[PDB]
RNA sequence: AUUUUU
């Protein structure tokens, strides 16, 4: 239904590099729950996975 | 105290064994557990516990209905598409819409179509024209375990109803779990 | 003396400044996950050096007994293990009627013989290694009706009498572990034999260790109408068996000087 | 008289470097004796030392 | 297998 929120990642210092290294890297972001998740009231689908 | 690995600095490389209940903590929090009802609705043997359409069949004839049951891709079962293994009791709910006769149920994890073109201990319930029954078949299975995907994940399914004169209908089919036994989850599924 | 303080020296001052609503602020301070450590990891004949290993990881609540407690498969666990030293047909010679005695009926190649075929329980092992030190379960069988007669002398030959054997007296063969076996009487030889060379081990795949025989004691009497073809078979088991030496797959490798 | 055996160092993972670092390096091979080593009789010479 | 419920 309503979004989580916004989420957002700014610079706050610009990567730093040198002659042998790389002048931009890669970024993965992953996401769980927490310890105290919980679900409640099971409902029908929304989609059909495979 | 509160060290800066359970402050978010940690290393994905570092997580291994699998299922690190590790706590989360920053100033002004800490992980609060409360609950709204007097059950989890998580707990595998809850929510499997309930029933999900499975599929229906048309009959106009005495003749047998054999399908290979499998775990849904479409309601909450789907939730079973994150393991890889299964065992246990299985509940079939069978609805057998006709106006005058009988429907013959029975169930087996047995590949071979020639074991069940009698029915003899297949277990044959008997639902009477118009009504319905849930049967509760035993893992008489010849594997030790279910892979959870496969288009038999499980057993076959069989449906020969004995009609007495033209009357004809149809056999709708839903299903649940009665305390599953489900192992090693893998990867979550994609959508189509 | 520094460094580190980073985690007392702002958890105590905010400490110090707090008020009825606490500290306004907590600092850790403590070792990154990735420490500066080596790992080391043997397995058989084996050494794994990393210096910079990782947590090592796996399975929910996993099970590494690895056994199934159904049996699935009924056999003892140590089934595979000891396969190797099951009890195997060696040889199978006709015992040719107008034999005289002293006459060579049929020999076997000790110990290579039990690596004979790949289709001998051994010879799957035998080939990774080119050390070797058994002990021998010799059971030489031969069937003969009642009505013949005749006698065969079965007798295991070390490297040194193989080697010289034109220079022995047969008859005196007795002194060595034999089975005078006379037909007609016994069907079955049994022959307990341990490990005897002049060196600790023996090269894989090598006549050495010398090699069991079988003998004409007293050539066979076989009446008019009694069957004429009797077979005399060699069969090998043992009773301890130990490959040292890693080699390639069946290369010959000197063990000796 | 019979040789100690094959010694065989294969490369597992090409060595890697940078645009600062040496694309290939210096090995060294010493050999010892273990701590349960023994020698027994003492025979003629095979070679002169100086 | 308090892998019906306490």
């Amino acid at each position: 239904g309503h979004p989580i929120g916004l989420f957002q990642i700014e610079v706050l210092n610009r990567l730093t590099y040198n002659s042998s290294s790389p002048s931009e890297v890669y970024c993965i972001v992953q996401g769980k729950m927490g310890q105290d998740a919980r679900f409640f009231c099971p409902t029908g689908s929304v989609v059909t996975f495979q | 105290t509160m060290s800066p690995n359970e402050l978010g600095l940690t290393s994905a490389q570092d997580d291994g064994p699998l299922g690190q209940e590790k706590p989360n903590y920053f100033l002004n929090f800490r992980s609060m557990n409360v609950d709204i009802f007097t059950v989890s609705h998580t707990k595998v043997d809850n929510l499997f516990g309930r029933a999900w359409f499975f599929m229906e069949h048309t009959f106009t004839n005495e003749g047998q209905w054999r399908v290979p049951l499998e775990f849904p891709k479409q309601g909450h079962g789907s939730l079973s598409l994150l393991f890889a293994y299964f065992t246990g009791e299985l509940n079939i709910h069978v609805l057998f819409l006709s106006e005058r006769g009988f429907l013959r149920v029975a169930h087996t994890y047995d590949t071979s179509n020639d074991r069940v073109n009698f029915l003899s201990s297949n277990g044959v319930i008997t639902v009477p024209a118009g009504e319905q029954m849930t049967l509760s078949a035993p893992y008489y299975s010849n594997k030790p375990l279910r892979t959870v995907r496969d288009n038999n994940s499980l057993g076959y399914l069989m449906c020969k109803p004995f009609l007495t004169g033209t009357s004809t209908g149809k056999i709708e089919v839903y299903l649940s779990l009665r305390c599953p036994n489900f192992f090693f989850p893998l990867p979550a599924p994609k959508v189509t | 003396v520094g460094n580190e303080i980073g985690g007392n020296l702002l958890t105590k001052v905010a400490d110090d400044a707090s008020n009825i609503l606490g500290p306004n602020c907590f600092a850790t301070t403590a070792e990154p996950e990735n420490k500066n450590v080596v790992q080391a990891t043997t397995t058989v004949n084996t050494t794994n050096l990393t210096q910079h290993p990782s947590a090592p990881t796996m399975p929910f609540s996993p099970d590494f007994s690895n056994v199934d407690n159904f049996h699935s498969m009924a056999y003892d666990i140590t089934t595979g293990d000891k396969n190797p030293s099951k009890l195997v047909r060696l040889e199978t010679h006709e015992w040719t009627p107008s034999w005289a005695r002293g006459y060579q009926i049929t020999h076997v190649e000790l110990p290579k013989v039990f690596w004979d075929h790949q289709d001998k329980p051994a010879y799957g092992q035998s080939r990774y290694f080119a050390a070797v030190r058994c002990g021998f379960h010799f059971q030489v069988q031969v069937n003969v009706n009642q009505g013949t007669a005749g006698s065969a002398l079965v007798v295991y030959e070390p490297k040194p009498v193989v080697t010289y054997d034109s220079k022995l007296e047969f008859g005196a063969f007795t002194n060595l572990p034999h089975v005078l076996m006379n037909l007609a009487e016994t069907t079955q030889a049994d022959l307990c034999i341990p490990y005897v060379a002049d060196t600790n081990y023996v090269k894989t795949d090598s006549s050495d260790l010398g090699q069991l025989k079988v003998y004409v004691w007293t050539p066979l009497s076989i009446p008019t109408g009694s069957a004429n073809q009797v077979d005399v078979t060699i069969l090998g088991s043992l009773l301890q068996l130990d490959f040292q030496n890693p080699r390639v797959f069946a290369q010959d490798v000197n063990i000796y000087d």
